[PDB]
DNA sequence: AGAAAACCCTTTTGTTATATAGTATTTTATCCTC
DNA sequence: GAGGATAAAATACTATATCCTGGTTAAAGGGTTTTCT
C-alpha cells in the first residue's frame, strides 16, 4: 500500500508539472523519481538504498 | 553572467532554505556572485464547503532558483547551507543552466 | 503512467538482459534510464553526404570568420602595445615600467591566441562529432549536445531517460543482429567470439 | 622510515607532487564526484 | 482581539554491520605485438 | 609509440534443518482552527 501510494503521488505530481509547463531539467527529475519509485515497487533493495 | 540554476530542498520548508542561503551569502561575503533567490508563489482559490476561499500554491513545487556564477567557491557554499540536497543539472561537476527561455516563461507567468 | 518506465528484472539483474539485446554495458543503460547522460536515438545518413559536403563549405566560411574576428581583437590588442611603448617612450619610465607593460601585452597575446586555439579544436571536435555520429553513442557534458543539436539540429536524434530506449528497441531489427551474431561465432573466435 | 625496503619502494613510486595534489587525491576518494579545492579538503581531513 | 490547545498533512555523519564459500560478469592494468 | 589481448581485481548475486510461545504495532514537526480570556 505504501509503495503503490509512493508511486501514485510521484505520478500525479509529474502529470501536473507536465501539463502546466515547465523546463526540461525539472520534468527530467521528476522522471527519474518516478523511476525510482517503480524500481522500489517492483523489487526493493536491487539498486541504491 | 549569473545564469539560472536549481538546488533541490526538502519538501514543505523551502522559506527557510532560501533564508538561511541568504544569511550564508552574507557570512563569506562574496556578494558580487550570488544575485537573487526566489520561490515563485502563485495565488489561485477553491470553494471550501461551498465558500470561496484563497490559496497559495508555490508551481515547481520543492525546488529553489537561485543565480549563481559557476565557481566551485559558490558550489561549496550553497552545498553547505542546510536542508538543501543538491543541484539538479546535467551532471555533478557542474550543475546545469536553465535556458533564457525558461526563466523567461517563469518571469511571464510570475508577472501574471 | 505519464512517462515510460523501465522493468528492473530486465535491466539490473546479472546478466542485463537489456544491455545484450541493445549491445550496451550496464554502466551506459544505468546513466540513459536515470537521467544522467543523452543517447542519439536515430541518426540520419546519406542525406548527409550532400548535407556534410554544404556544411563542410559552411563550416570553413564559420571557422574563417570567427578567425577573423579574433585576429581583428589581436590587432586592437597590438595598438594597445604601440600606446604602451608610446607612453614608456615619451616619459621618464626605466625598465620597471617598460617590462610590466610587455609583460602584460605578451600575456593578453598569449591568452588571446588560446582562447583561439580552443575554439577551433572545439568546432573541429564538433566536425569530427558530426562525421562520427551513430546510434547508440553516449553524449555526456551536456553542453557539447546543446552546442550539437542548435548547431547542427538535423541530422539525428537525441533523447534521453527511458523514452529514448523504447525508441531504440522501436528502430531496431531483429533478424540482422541475429545474423551477425551467427556470422561472429562461426569465425570470430576468442573473447568476441565468447561475448 | 629509511630502515625497511617497503617504505623506500613506497615512496620510490607514489606520484604525489608536494602537499596540495595529496589533499585533493584523498577528497577523490573520501567524497566523489565533488569539485575538488585545497581549503575544504582540508577541513574535511582535519574534521574526519 | 490575542493566546493556548486541538486538527490535518508529511516523512523517516553515517553510523552499528565483527561473515564464508562459491560462481559469474564487468572493469583495468599491464604485457605483447606491429 | 599505439593498439589489442590476457590476467587480475573487483563487484554482484546466491545459499546456509523442524516446531512452539510472548510483547509491540510511531513520532515529530509545520501549518491551520477554535475556544477562552
Amino acid at each position: 500500500n505504501d509503495l503503490y501510494r509512493r508511486v501514485i503521488n510521484r505520478n500525479n505530481r509529474l502529470k501536473r508539472l507536465i501539463d502546466l509547463g515547465a523546463p526540461e531539467i525539472i520534468v527530467n527529475n521528476e522522471k527519474r523519481m518516478l523511476q525510482e519509485s517503480v524500481d522500489a515497487l517492483f523489487d526493493n533493495g536491487r539498486r541504491g538504498r | 553572467k549569473k545564469r539560472w540554476y536549481v538546488v533541490q530542498a526538502f519538501s514543505g520548508f523551502e522559506g527557510r532554505v532560501a533564508t538561511s542561503l541568504r544569511e550564508h551569502i552574507k557570512l563569506h561575503n562574496m556578494e558580487d556572485l550570488f544575485g537573487e533567490v526566489m520561490v515563485p508563489t502563485e495565488e489561485v482559490v477553491e470553494i471550501r464547503g461551498g465558500q470561496r476561499r484563497k490559496s497559495e500554491r508555490k508551481f515547481f513545487p520543492g525546488y529553489v532558483l537561485v543565480q549563481m556564477v559557476m565557481n566551485d567557491a559558490s558550489w561549496h557554499l550553497v552545498r553547505s547551507v542546510p536542508r538543501v540536497m543538491g543541484f539538479i543539472g546535467g551532471t555533478s561537476d557542474r550543475p546545469a543552466p536553465i535556458s533564457d527561455k525558461e526563466v523567461d516563461a517563469i518571469m511571464n507567468r510570475l508577472q501574471q | 503512467l505519464a512517462a515510460p518506465v523501465t522493468h528492473i528484472w530486465y535491466f539490473k539483474g546479472v546478466p542485463s538482459r537489456l544491455g545484450y539485446l541493445l549491445d550496451l554495458a550496464p554502466k551506459d543503460l544505468e546513466k540513459i534510464i536515470y537521467f544522467a547522460a543523452y543517447v542519439i536515438t536515430s541518426v540520419d545518413e546519406e542525406m548527409r553526404h550532400n548535407e556534410l559536403s554544404t556544411l563542410e563549405a559552411e563550416m570553413a566560411v564559420e571557422r574563417k570568420a570567427v578567425e577573423d574576428q579574433r585576429d581583428g581583437e589581436l590587432e586592437a590588442r597590438a595598438q594597445k602595445l604601440e600606446a604602451d611603448l608610446a607612453e614608456l617612450e615619451a616619459e621618464g619610465a626605466k625598465a620597471d615600467a617598460r617590462r610590466k607593460v610587455r609583460d602584460g601585452g605578451e600575456r593578453e597575446m598569449r591568452q588571446i591566441r588560446d582562447r583561439a586555439q580552443r575554439e577551433l579544436d572545439r568546432l573541429e571536435d564538433i566536425w569530427s562529432t558530426f562525421t562520427k555520429l551513430a546510434p547508440k553513442q553516449l553524449i555526456v557534458d551536456e553542453n557539447l549536445y546543446r552546442e550539437l543539436v542548435d548547431r547542427y539540429g538535423e541530422y539525428f536524434t537525441g533523447a534521453m531517460g527511458a523514452e529514448s530506449i523504447q525508441k531504440l528497441i522501436e528502430n531496431f531489427d531483429i533478424d540482422a543482429e541475429a545474423e551477425s551474431l551467427r556470422d561472429v561465432i562461426r569465425n570470430g573466435k576468442g573473447q568476441k567470439k565468447l561475448r | 622510515f629509511g630502515f625497511s625496503e617497503i617504505m623506500r619502494s613506497t615512496l620510490e613510486k607514489d606520484n604525489t607532487v608536494g602537499t596540495d595534489e595529496a589533499l585533493l587525491d584523498i577528497y577523490r576518494k573520501l567524497r566523489p564526484g565533488e569539485p575538488p579545492t585545497k581549503e575544504s579538503a582540508q577541513t574535511l581531513l582535519e574534521n574526519l
